[PDB]
């Protein structure tokens, strides 16, 4: 029965997002003697939806899993699944799978708001895929419902989404800086789509928080590296990880779980893109 | 009983930082404590330390209390700021 | 008896280096059907040597390992290891157990020599950990040979090595330019102890190429996101993990392997940091 | 019989970029190979490609032999210009 290997199924561990991931679940799966199988999941719902079966078919004894769009019947297969599955740092709708996570909406709104009254006029997002409820339902959710309650024209095009590359991350700054009105400030979600920014507006003569009031996403190391170092909403990506498998422990050793669905703290982190 | 501390890492107790305390204070014998703000969690715990979210500022209090608290206050105190934490 | 699954002993996965080698890895183990079991070794003698025991309890086909100095015992424990080990990324004189990874000599010597024809008299070095036989015995070793050859002074004190961050690659840069005789350029390993550079003389006011000629590394994603963009050494991390496993592979399904020692190609990746 | 490249990303053919045709190259049916300055190794292979070390630059040679060769040719010629390499 119970094989003390629970597997997982993550996106890309080139990622440096998803990578401080592992180091939260390989070290805590650790302290708790249970082998991760890792297994890349290159967002694909084949990729996903079967990968699955085998952790089940290898048999482990739970599943923390995660995508940037855990999708209706996802939970489905999920929901059904004979062994314990505990999303991490990805979201669906229902809590009714465990889901140890950030909260999205809010920490958007506050850097958005908290750039306003850096005494701020016409704001910007810079996010990536807006079809991962991760994204178009949270960090715009935030984005906008700061912005609007502190009446603001919620312009349906103060916002493009390059992919979660720098290169992206500056040519959307151009894009976006090629309108008739120009951006007091910008937001952004990846946190080198930060750096792609800065030294994009810099890259056409234009000086941070100097011109432009910028802030970003995660905190995560690639946060420092720049000049200006950057200002951006902290999550704990391996911490995530951490109170990810600590729960399906908790779930797969029979311990009284307290709230299935968890959001860690979060805070801002202003470096200098913001004055 | 106890100390009390003024957390210096700038990412705060989050990271190995904090499977790092987490850890020692899992060893004991005593019934340790985080005390942040207020609230307070075992410290023999991980998510009660994670979910406090103890950023790079507060005051934080160790909490000891069994056969073995004093050597905890200390295993700990010397643990910590051996690892750039509070002091 | 075999399992289907291949343990790997790698130390920090947070560390992007690694991170992409997971890629490298997991990929192939993949095309190759065998479920990798990730494993921190986090560099340390007992947590390098024990962990190690497991992969071979828990029975896996294979072993790909990891460490930034395979020391002399080790061998012996991996010599006698009943499963077929094959080194990666990672170097031990011996030759004796397969090693797939980039030719670490004349990578560090070409970038030297190729900053001294820039018209280049003080050049210097800024590698991190000088015990790694990966560094003292091969980075300094080409810094030092294409230096000597080529007549100069093999200053003993023109290498200075904080550890891998960039925080350290600029406290490296200044400690290294507190003294009298400065440097016409720089050598530096780890991708971002470049950006740790660049940003390193560039915030006690002093232009790149203008001021320094620098160069480094790995030429990872990090290399594109600086102003200069770095000019760096190209070493494929993820090849690296593909041929490494693809390597085991032929051992573990009896094929005929060619040689038991690789090391895939390398060239120079010149952004901004060289003129 | 085949046909001819020019390596346009630039981080060559390495990465999954690498581990892709290797792949589609895989499936197939004929004696697929990749000539790349002078050398040249069976594309349903990885090492051969890796060793070769293949950077943003050169021309390269597909290289389809075997009841199915054609199909190779267009699977892959649609292959790596799909991925951002070679044209």
């Amino acid at each position: 029965k119970k094989t003390t290997t629970v597997g997982v199924i993550i996106p890309d561990i080139s990622n440096i997002f998803y990578a401080e991931l592992a180091r939260g679940i390989e070290d805590i799966a650790t302290m708790y003697k249970y082998n991760i199988i890792l297994s890349n999941s290159d967002q694909n719902q084949d990729k996903e939806l079967h990968l699955l079966n085998n952790m089940l078919g290898k048999q482990v004894d739970g599943i923390i899993f995660m995508s940037g769009n855990v999708t209706e019947e996802h939970v489905e297969e999920l929901k059904k699944s004979p062994v314990p599955v505990v999303l991490a740092a990805s979201i669906e709708s229902t809590n009714q799978i465990p889901s140890v996570t950030i909260d999205y909406e809010q920490a958007a709104f506050d850097a958005v708001q908290s750039l306003i009254d850096s005494g701020h006029k016409n704001i910007a997002f810079v996010s990536g895929t807006l079809e991962e409820p991760i994204n178009h339902a949270k960090k715009v959710k935030g984005y906008k419902r700061a912005l609007t309650e502190s009446g603001l024209p919620v312009r349906d095009s103060y916002i493009v989404e390059g992919d979660y590359t720098y290169d992206s991350g500056i040519e959307a700054v151009e894009k976006l800086l090629e309108e008739d009105e120009k951006p007091t400030a910008i937001f952004v979600g990846t946190d080198e789509m930060a750096l792609g920014v800065i030294h994009g507006a810099q890259d056409r003569g234009l000086n941070v928080p100097n011109d432009l009031e910028i802030i970003g996403f995660d905190n995560t190391r690639l946060s420092t590296m720049v000049r200006p170092q950057l200002t951006s909403v902290v999550q704990p990506m391996y911490d995530i990880g951490a109170v990810a498998m600590r729960l399906l422990t908790k779930y797969m050793n029979k311990e009284t779980v307290d709230s299935s669905i968890v959001q860690l703290p979060h805070r801002i982190e202003f470096r200098q893109s913001t004055k | 009983a106890q100390k009390t501390f003024t957390v210096t890492a700038d990412s705060g107790i989050h990271a190995r930082p904090a499977t790092t305390l987490v850890q020692a204070a899992s060893k004991f014998d005593s019934d340790i404590n985080l005390e942040f703000n207020g609230k307070t969690v075992n410290l023999k715990s991980i998510m009660g330390v994670m979910s406090l979210g103890i950023q790079k500022g507060a005051t934080i209090t160790i909490s000891a209390e069994g056969s073995d608290e004093a050597d905890a206050l200390a295993a700990l105190e010397d643990t910590m700021s051996k690892e750039g934490l509070g002091e």
